[PDB]
């Protein structure tokens, strides 16, 4: 089944692209 | 030196190979050739 | 800045493509080489891929310069980059690329299975190096 | 800053790239054969990028620096690993070393001098500046100094690293911050760290960001304590070496006054080369020698001798002179040296008779104007302003380097080439360095080796002319 | 967040501290500016001092042979270099004069560098990173402690001259670290040291090094060309084969009347360091006619090795004279050319006790013409090894002037601290 893994995938770039960046934290 | 001399030499030293020892150099050399045999034979039976 | 040798490098107009570009050049020698079929070929170099990023990024832990004594004395190549600044364009793009190698490696050979099997086991094990939560933890 | 053809830079990763693979295979092979009572101190980098250009570096002369010197020859033996400098020598061109005023030789007023002081004090002395390293000529030497660079005091040391690396303790500790610039010497660096202050880095004098900086950093108050810190220093560099440009002072200036931070001058390239006078930048550019709290120099690139010295405030100098570490417990700088100091700067200030010393700057105008302007013109990429002495042409690629050099050296003409470390990646430079002792005809002479290379090595980026 | 606004008053309402503390009164105390060679007898005011804080430990300042080949030298090559030696400083005698140090010692290669303390923290951040331990001695001048500041590594001090202290120290490393075991262990230590004047034992720190894998640093400048039989140095007095050591320093400004200093090991060390040092990659390299007196200078001390046994006569003497001395008393090792004197029954705070010094040496330079010299701390300066007066006695000292030193030494100090 092709189509499950490649839709998976296509909304796994989808969360990976829209986040945003962010500094570690401080103690 | 002569037109050829001079490209070959200016495309060693761009590529990097300048450096490297004379069996780095004779690898990565042929390397380039199988790639081109490669190519146009199959470019030949594929038009 | 980056004031650091070692990762700031990974700035500078072109790195990307080169990338891309010597990934292509891997398949072309290798399927040419000896005879093979781009499926094959494509595998072949996600394996090879996985096994060059793999083992520096995650696996060489500090710099080689003597510039700072060790004050980077035991973090990977990874935990370095963009001054852990987690999930920036480049973490991005890293991140990205073994992404669309599985899935054309494993297209190309439209999951038959030792070849499948392989892969599924590759694209796993970078994706899971990444992530932002995992920072600095064995 | 610069622009780099797209091209050159894919050919450059792309190289660098395929050093690093014929390293790795030489390694892994090396070392599983090696398989096949202290630990060990060493060794990739350094081993393959070296060993793949060590007849670049160390060249050992036999003769005084000048415009010609003579560069001995330099056979390997047992395949490419020890060079051992044999007999027989050459003849050069000296773009090498920098004396930009042609005191390192030997002329008529210093040599006479320095000879008969070492005659009556003998080399160096024996001890350090608090006990019995004060002698007659070290008095004369501050006050020339005084008198030369234009501030109430001063005090000379016996070398410019040691200088910075001993004096930025001193100023400031734990709880300040030094806003240093993007690229300084490697001394200054370690100054800062040599105490417990924290290290901040603005962008190669674009004084706009570091007003941004400056701004943020006065908020965000201390580190993770939010204590307002005690002090803030911004150390710049006069001329900036191996990028040829210049330093924005009004500009800096004001913005350090705006917000009461202090400035720390470092004119280490530019107190004999870039003047009216040849005073520094402080008289090129316009800026009251007084809004600047410390000015180190050194006297090694331009008087022909080797030392350090610090001017400031009258206070700040009894301060260093009772808590500087290189001031107490250092030999002091020797007795020929601080004489050569003096008499240099009496042949510039025009207090030895007749006007020698007054043509020198012109000179090192013309070379160095008429220089950049033809390398401009021929197609290259000499960097920087358009009178400081230091053009470095650019060459982006790891393998033009030893090309160039070797192809230079050839032709009977000496440069100096930076390699991957000292630099970042892509950038590759190759700097000349003009003097006020070559002649025009040098000049050309270089103008048309140095054309003919870039021909036959393809670094005549910019479209010609 | 805060807002552009916001911002503009706290960077208006902070103000930093003055650069510098107010300029006090103790402060301004001049040196002895003097116009002659800084020999044993010079001459400082117009008057005839003898001075005893010039390290010349074997009177090699003023030898013509030294004034001839620097006027040589000096008149063949100039007055500088020009160049750091990683480019185009390296003029042929540098190479003949690393070559003559090591056939000198007895060592595969050697190396040179520019200026004295320069040696200390370069080569101690070469040898040490993050993760290493080092074992200092506590008695180290300034120089070996910035460089143990520079190389962030794990620093554990222990008794000055106690090899007690040293097993305990090293025992405790074991225990320590002993899972993870890679680490390379250093022993800093130095042959005379310049705050205490007392010769280290190095028999023994041999002994524990070889039962616990450790290294040894050695800066032996105080002792190269004055301590041994024939002027090898340590190893000669305590008679041990000199690979033993792996790194001997030295600094060339007291002994060899030069300035500079080398850095003494087998090969592998010594290219490490040439290649990725700090203050040899930098920095520019010695005005040729330094290295042309120290080749003359080392080969005069070679050929020459009278004057060693006179210098241990001289100390000798010195001792005998100072032995009797009621309100101080001296500390330092029999034979080393250092004659420590420590005060005793220290008065209360240090500060009043070093300006007691201070104002000891300034009325015995106005009063009998008589340089010495007394110690000074900076507030970078860890060291808390009890202040006193130096005397770096040398070889070309007459009994006479010896002998008044002693004499007015007495008296002024007595009468004074009494
Ligand atoms: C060239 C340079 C030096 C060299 O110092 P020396 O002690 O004379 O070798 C030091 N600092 C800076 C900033 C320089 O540009």
């Amino acid at each position: 089944g092709h189509f499950f893994v490649e839709g998976l995938l296509g909304v796994v770039i989808i969360i990976l692209l829209t986040r945003k960046s962010y500094k570690p934290p401080k103690r | 030196m002569n037109w050829v001399q001079r490209k070959i030499y200016l495309y060693n030293v761009t590529f990097g190979l300048y450096m490297l020892d004379w069996w780095e150099r004779y690898l990565f050399n042929s390397l380039v050739v199988v790639l081109m045999w490669f190519v146009l034979y199959n470019g030949t039976r594929y038009f | 800045p980056d004031m650091n040798r070692a990762t700031e490098w990974f700035m500078y107009p072109g790195v990307w493509t080169t990338y891309m570009l010597i990934l292509f050049f891997g398949w072309l020698v290798v399927l040419s080489v000896s005879g093979c079929s781009p499926g094959m070929a494509w595998t072949v170099v996600n394996l090879a891929h996985f096994v060059v990023t793999y083992h520096s990024f995650h696996w060489m832990k500090g710099t080689p310069f003597a510039d700072d004594q060790g004050i980077y004395n035991g973090l990977t190549w990874w935990e370095q980059m963009d001054n852990g600044q987690q999930l920036t364009r480049n973490r991005k793009f890293l991140t990205l690329v073994p992404v669309v190698l599985y899935l054309i490696a494993s297209h190309t050979t439209d999951y038959r299975h030792p070849w499948l099997f392989l892969n599924t086991l590759a694209v796993m094990v970078l994706v899971v190096a990444k992530f932002p939560n995992m920072h600095k933890v064995r | 800053m610069i622009t780099i053809p797209y091209l050159t830079a894919v050919s450059t990763y792309f190289s660098y790239g395929l050093l690093f693979a014929f390293g790795q295979l030489r390694d892994f092979f090396r070392r599983f054969i090696d398989w096949w009572g202290y630990a060990p101190i060493c060794d990739f980098y350094i081993r393959r990028l070296y060993h793949r250009i060590q007849d670049c570096f160390e060249r050992p002369i036999s003769s005084a620096p000048d415009a010609w010197f003579d560069v001995v020859e330099r056979y390997s033996n047992d395949n490419n690993k020890t060079l051992k400098r044999t007999t027989k020598t050459s003849r050069c061109l000296n773009l090498g070393s920098y004396n930009y005023l042609g005191f390192g030789s030997f002329d008529e007023y210093c040599t006479p001098r320095v000879i008969e002081s070492l005659k009556k004090f003998s080399a160096s002395t024996c001890s350090s500046r608090v006990d019995a390293g004060t002698t007659s000529v070290h008095a004369e030497l501050e006050e020339c100094v005084t008198r030369f660079v234009g501030k109430p005091a001063a005090v000379v040391f016996g070398m410019g690293y040691a200088t910075n690396s001993a004096i930025i303790p001193v100023l400031i500790g734990k709880g300040g911050l030094i806003i240093s610039d993007s690229l300084n010497h490697s001394s200054i660096v370690n100054g800062a760290r040599g105490s417990g202050a924290t290290i901040r880095v603005f962008q190669h004098n674009t004084p706009s960001h570091l007003e941004r900086v400056l701004r943020e950093q006065i908020a965000e108050g201390q580190p993770r304590t939010h204590r307002p810190w005690k002090k803030i220093i911004v150390v710049v560099e006069g001329i900036y070496s191996m990028e040829g440009e210049i330093c924005h002072l009004p500009e800096v200036v004001a913005i350090c006054k705006k917000y009461k931070a202090y400035v720390y001058l470092d004119e280490a390239h530019s107190i004999g080369a870039i003047g009216k006078t040849g005073k520094g930048i402080c008289e090129l550019l316009g800026v009251d020698t007084a809004d600047v709290d410390v000015m180190m120099g050194t006297f090694t690139k331009s008087f022909g001798s080797c030392g350090g010295y610090i001017a400031g405030s009258k206070e700040l100098i009894q301060y260093l002179k009772h808590q500087c570490p290189a001031h107490l417990y250092a030999t002091s700088i020797p007795t020929p040296s601080a004489q050569q100091i003096i008499s240099a700067i009496k042949v510039i200030l025009g207090e030895d008779g007749s006007n020698r010393g007054a043509q020198k700057l012109a000179r090192i105008r013309e070379n160095s104007n008429f220089f950049r302007a033809e390398l401009q013109k021929m197609g290259f990429e000499v960097l920087g302003d358009n009178d400081s002495p230091v053009m470095p042409i650019m060459l982006y690629n790891p393998a033009k380097i030893p090309a160039f050099s070797r192809e230079c050296l050839r032709q009977k003409v000496a440069v100096v080439v930076v390699g991957f470390p000292a630099t970042p990646l892509l950038l590759a430079r190759a700097r000349i360095c003009i003097s006020a002792s070559h002649s025009r005809e040098d000049l050309i002479r270089a103008l048309k080796v140095i054309s003919k290379v870039g021909d036959l090595s393809g670094i005549k980026y910019f479209p010609a002319e | 967040p805060l807002t552009e606004q916001e911002i503009d008053e706290l960077c208006d309402e902070w103000v930093p501290e003055p650069l510098i503390p107010p300029i006090t009164e103790d402060m301004k105390h001049e040196p002895p500016v003097l116009e002659s060679a800084a020999g044993p007898h010079t001459t400082v005011n117009g008057k005839d001092v003898v001075n005893f804080a010039s390290a010349n430990y074997l009177g090699l300042i003023g030898h013509e042979k030294l004034l001839e080949s620097c006027t040589s030298a000096l008149e063949k090559y100039g007055v500088g270099s020009c160049g750091p030696r990683g480019f185009y400083g390296t003029i042929d005698v540098h190479l003949d004069c690393e070559t003559r140090i090591s056939k000198f010692l007895g060592t595969p290669d050697s190396i040179l560098y520019s200026y004295g303390l320069s040696t200390m923290f370069s080569t101690i951040p070469c040898f040490c990173k993050k993760g290493d331990v080092i074992v200092a001695d506590e008695g180290v001048h300034w120089g070996i402690q910035n460089g143990l500041q520079l190389s962030r590594s794990t620093i554990v001090y222990f008794k000055h001259n106690d090899m007690e202290s040293l097993r305990i120290t090293l025992e405790k490393i074991m225990t320590k670290y002993k899972r993870s075991k890679n680490l390379r262990r250093y022993i800093v230590a130095e042959a005379v040291y310049q705050n205490s004047g007392q010769i280290a034992p190095l028999d023994e720190i041999v002994k524990l090094k070889e039962k616990y894998r450790f290294r040894v640093i050695l800066d032996e400048s105080n002792s190269f060309g004055v301590l041994g039989r024939s002027g090898r140095g340590l190893a000669e007095h305590h008679s041990v084969p000199i690979e033993k050591i792996d790194v001997v320093t030295a600094a060339m400004g007291h002994a060899l009347a030069t300035e500079g200093g080398f850095c003494t090991g087998n090969a592998r060390i010594i290219d490490y360091q040439r290649l990725s040092s700090s203050g040899y990659v930098f920095s520019a390299s010695l005005p040729p006619y330094l290295a042309s007196a120290a080749i003359t200078a080392i080969d005069v001390i070679d050929q020459n090795p009278d004057m060693l046994v006179k210098l241990k006569q001289n100390v000798a003497l010195l001792w005998k004279g100072l032995s009797d001395i009621k309100g101080m008393s001296l500390t330092s090792n029999r034979e080393s050319p250092i004659v420590f004197l420590k005060l005793e029954k220290s008065s209360g705070s240090a500060k009043d006790d070093l300006l007691l010094l201070e104002k000891m040496a300034d009325r015995a330079l106005k009063e009998d013409s008589l340089l010495v010299v007394s110690s000074k701390r900076s507030f970078l300066d860890k060291c808390r090894l009890p202040v006193g007066i130096k005397l770096y006695v040398s070889a070309g000292h007459s009994e006479s002037d010896l002998l008044k030193a002693s004499e007015s030494l007495k008296r002024l100090a007595s009468e004074l601290l009494l």
